[PDB]
């Protein structure tokens, strides 16, 4: 299970993250009631570059990776990371795809 | 002609599998570090120190601590929590010592209630019976099946 | 209720001859029966809760809430302190923190010496951190001075 | 092929400038270098040890292992197993928290059998006794009726 | 003393102190042998597996200590105190 995105360089780029389809198990009923943590690295790395961090409030709430895409990481990046069940302890490995490209339009100064 | 070592302008390549920094400062890893194996140089300790956060230790598959031929050990200032959520807690030993318990007054006067008496199951597994003048765990087998 | 806790002391920076005194942030405890750090009771403590001696080269009052110190050079590195604050309740709460001491930055270079004789042994003025803390305070008023932590003593022999 | 001198070892590209190694080390800063398959170093500084996706930490050592949780630790797992060859000891200051559904193994802690009449009759013996709040207590038994009702309570009155 | 060597087995740096920059991390693909871990300041310290299982040998002893904290052992399938020889105390004023 892969996904694409698209970010650009200059402004923000966020990922809400949902277990319905990230975990590979689905949770029928309520999904809000199990908490899951997620953990997101560079392919064959322990953590994301300087440009991209992570946040997650409670395991009961949604993570979020989130940063500003950089001139000088431009190009294809890959994200691996781990759904880990703060509960259930089932591992659910996923890739991201990043291509990071110029800005399309007028700047902003 | 095996290489071994080598410098340029572009990288400085090390085709050896050790590399030793003999500086009593250390090394300054600036984030994590990813290996499969931590050790030392035989017959030296190994301390993992938080001196000032907590620590953590953390497997999604299990933690096997082993002391094969030694001893664990695990004192704490401050209250220690057995926390198994829903699961199971087997305790396999020759001896259990229990030297710090609260010592009690048999009297047939009641200080309160919700007393109650430990009572064993065959299998290992362990409840409680409401608490009386004698024993009652043999009338509370419901329990052990 | 047992008193919480907020935000640690990181580290704490001293320098071999140098005094230093930090006041503790009022910010840095809480408790819902106090909400304040100044009208909750605040102790220094050691590994397995001994209290800082005497003849320490760092300790703390607790009524002006201030710790402070001067170290030498047999006491260069790391060392380890817990911080204890207790209610009314008679309950603690716990941070820990490390304070790493250095050599001076200026070491044998200095463009000045100043040296200086006096009477009087120097073994109970060595021998007191009190004494020592007092001389270094009045040097500093003697050149009028309110930091203290200008003077650094370098060397002392009995003679 | 070996070399001597007060400074050291130098090279520099000339096409650079730049001195590409040194052994000077106070001057210019040590850099890892790449492709290196273990690095065997006396003191490390690591926020964060971890493994890859696919294989297991061992962190194994002929010596021994201190590890030490300054503001506490935390095991969180499936299967946590504790194998030692020793005593294994559980020390704590306020209380012991054995919180869930405790098993024991009944074949390996001995039973007293009943063949024996009463060798151990009227023997100072003590029965573990459930209270209100989760403590346990120690009752003496002095009968062959002695149940866990006290009316000294150890465990504190049920306030 | 040595500064520098480099022979069929290894190669010895006899630098002060070793820097790595990057905020991204690093790989060793074979082992790290360090006599004394230890957190930076301010930071904590963490011992995990991804996915995968964690295990840590010391034949002649560990020590667990918590010189101000909690030992928060959660688990969800068994806390196994197996010895093999040897016996469990539980020392505390209160047993829950
Ligand atoms: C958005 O805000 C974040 C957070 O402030 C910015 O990330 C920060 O970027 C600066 C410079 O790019 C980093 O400073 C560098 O730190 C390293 C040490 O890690 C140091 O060696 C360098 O010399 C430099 O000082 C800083 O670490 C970094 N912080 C984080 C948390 O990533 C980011 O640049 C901002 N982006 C935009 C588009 O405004
Ligand atoms: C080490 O020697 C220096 C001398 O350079 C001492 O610092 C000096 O401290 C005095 C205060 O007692 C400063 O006097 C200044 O007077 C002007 C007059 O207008 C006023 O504007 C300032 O606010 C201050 O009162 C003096 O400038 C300052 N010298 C400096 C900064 O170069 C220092 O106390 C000595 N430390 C010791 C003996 O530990
Ligand atoms: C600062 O004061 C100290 C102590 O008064 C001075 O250090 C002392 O230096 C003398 C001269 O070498 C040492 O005497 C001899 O030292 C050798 C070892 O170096 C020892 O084997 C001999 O038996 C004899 O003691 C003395 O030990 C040493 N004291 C120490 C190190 O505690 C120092 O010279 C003074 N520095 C300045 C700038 O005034
Ligand atoms: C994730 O970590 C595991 C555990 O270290 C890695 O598996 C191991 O990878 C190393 C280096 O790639 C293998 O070493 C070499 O393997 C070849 C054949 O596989 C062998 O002929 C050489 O003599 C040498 O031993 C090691 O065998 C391998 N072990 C296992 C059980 O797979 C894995 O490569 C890591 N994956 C990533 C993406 O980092
Ligand atoms: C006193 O000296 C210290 C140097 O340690 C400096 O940080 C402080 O600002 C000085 N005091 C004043 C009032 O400038």
């Amino acid at each position: 299970q892969q996904t694409t995105l698209y970010p650009l360089v200059g402004r923000v780029f966020v990922h809400t993250l949902e277990p319905a389809s990230f975990l590979h198990l689905p949770e029928h009923a309520a999904p809000a009631t199990i908490p899951v943590t997620y953990h997101a690295h560079l392919q064959g790395h322990p953590d994301l570059p300087r440009w991209l961090r992570y946040t997650q409030r409670s395991p009961h709430h949604p993570g979020f990776l989130y940063g500003a895409a950089t001139p000088e990481d431009r190009g294809r990046q890959v994200i691996e990371v781990t759904a880990y069940n703060r509960d259930s302890f089932d591992t659910a490995g996923q890739s991201l795809v990043l291509l990071i490209r110029d800005p399309e339009g007028s700047p902003l100064p | 002609g095996k290489s071994l070592f080598t410098v340029d302008e572009e990288e400085v390549v090390v085709g050896t599998d050790r590399l030793r920094v003999t500086g009593p400062e250390g090394a300054l890893f600036e984030h994590s570090v990813e290996t499969p194996l931590v050790t030392a140089d035989p017959f030296q300790d190994l301390r993992l120190e938080s001196p000032t956060r907590s620590l953590s230790m953390d497997a999604p598959r299990g933690v096997h601590i082993e002391a094969h031929a030694g001893e664990v050990e695990a004192l704490s200032q401050m209250d220690i929590v057995l926390h198994s959520s829903d699961g199971t807690l087997v305790l396999d030993a020759e001896t259990v010592c229990l030297p710090k318990l609260l010592q009690g007054t048999q009297a047939a006067s009641g200080s309160s209630q919700g007393l109650y008496e430990i009572c064993v199951c065959p299998d290992g597994k362990l409840y409680l019976s409401v608490a009386g003048a004698g024993t009652t765990c043999q009338e509370h087998s419901h329990i052990c099946l | 209720q047992r008193p919480e806790l907020k935000n640690h002391i990181d580290r704490v920076d001293a320098w071999v001859g140098t005094y230093f005194e930090v006041k503790i942030p009022s910010d840095t405890f809480y408790d819902k029966e106090d909400t304040t750090t100044d009208k909750l009771k605040l102790t220094l403590k050691l590994r397995e809760q001994q209290l800082v001696g005497e003849k320490s080269w760092v300790q703390f009052n607790s009524n002006s809430q201030l710790m402070y110190g001067l170290p030498d050079s047999s006491h260069v590195g790391k060392h380890e302190y817990f911080m204890h604050a207790t209610d009314k309740g008679g309950l603690s709460a716990v941070d820990a923190f490390e304070i790493h001491v250095h050599k001076r930055p200026q070491g044998d270079k200095a463009p000045a010496r100043f040296k200086a004789k006096f009477v009087g042994d120097p073994a109970p003025v060595v021998n007191d951190i009190h004494k020592k803390i007092a001389l270094v305070k009045k040097l500093a008023f003697a050149f009028g001075d309110r930091n203290c932590s200008t003077v650094t003593l370098q060397n002392i022999t009995r003679g | 092929t070996s070399i001597t001198s007060d400074i050291g070892m130098q090279f520099f590209d000339p096409r650079t400038q730049n001195i590409l190694f040194s052994t000077d080390y106070e001057t210019h800063e040590f850099h890892l270098p790449s492709g290196v398959k273990s690095l065997n170093v006396q003191k490390a500084s690591t926020e964060r040890i971890t493994s890859n996706a696919t294989s297991d930490l061992n962190i194994k050592v002929d010596g021994r292992a201190i590890v030490r949780g300054n503001e506490g630790v935390f095991i969180m797992g499936k299967t946590i197993e504790f194998h030692m060859g020793g005593n294994m000891e559980l020390k704590a200051e306020n209380s012991i928290i054995l919180n869930g559904t405790v098993m024991v193994s009944t074949t390996r802690l001995p039973s007293s059998s009943s063949a024996d009449q009463l060798g151990g009759g009227d023997w100072v013996r003590y029965k573990l006794c459930m209270c209100a709040d989760g403590t346990l207590f120690k009752v003496q038994v002095t009968g062959q009726n002695v149940g866990c009702q006290v009316s000294d309570n150890p465990c504190g009155n049920t306030h | 003393k040595l500064l520098f060597s480099a022979d069929d087995n290894e190669v010895v740096v006899g630098a002060e102190r070793l820097r790595v920059l990057g905020a991204e991390g690093t790989v060793f693909p074979k082992s790290i042998e360090t006599p004394n871990v230890r957190a930076d300041p301010f930071k904590e310290l963490r011992l995990e597996s991804p996915t995968r299982a964690l295990v840590m040998e010391a034949p002649k002893g560990v020590e667990i200590n918590a010189e101000a904290g909690n030992m928060e052992a959660t688990c969800r399938t068994e806390l196994r105190l197996e010895s093999k020889d040897g016996e469990i105390k539980l020392d505390a004023a209160k047993i829950k």
